[PDB]
């Protein structure tokens, strides 16, 4: 329960100097996926599919 | 150069596939290191430079 008055005022007489860390991703790991070496693993038929 | 037990035949990895094998014929600890070594890259400059 902050008071609150009228004709009078609350004014800061000293201080902090306050460090901040932020953290934010930049990058995704680049992923380049082969699909014929996933999928026909060493095959010609299923690659003829 | 892991200990395979003489019954300990298939070495498996974090992907659950075969990697660390053995000779039925003759005990002898085996690796494995698939190939199809990654895929092609072309490196052109402009047709008309
Ligand atoms: C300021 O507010 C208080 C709150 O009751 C009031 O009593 C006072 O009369 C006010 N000031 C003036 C100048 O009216
Ligand atoms: C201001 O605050 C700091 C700590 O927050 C204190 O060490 C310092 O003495 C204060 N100075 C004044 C003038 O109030």
């Amino acid at each position: 329960s902050v008071a609150y008055s009228n004709n009078s005022i609350a004014i800061p007489t000293n201080f902090t100097i306050s460090v901040t860390t932020e953290i934010l991703p930049v990058s995704m790991t680049k992923t380049s996926v082969d699909c014929t070496m996933y999928i026909c693993g060493d095959s010609t038929e299923c690659s003829n599919l | 150069n892991k200990k395979f037990l003489p019954f300990q035949q298939f070495g498996r990895d974090i992907a659950d596939t075969t990697d660390a094998v053995r000779d039925p014929q003759t005990l002898e600890i085996l690796d494995i290191t698939p190939c199809s070594f990654g895929g092609v890259s072309v490196i052109t400059p402009g047709t008309n430079t």
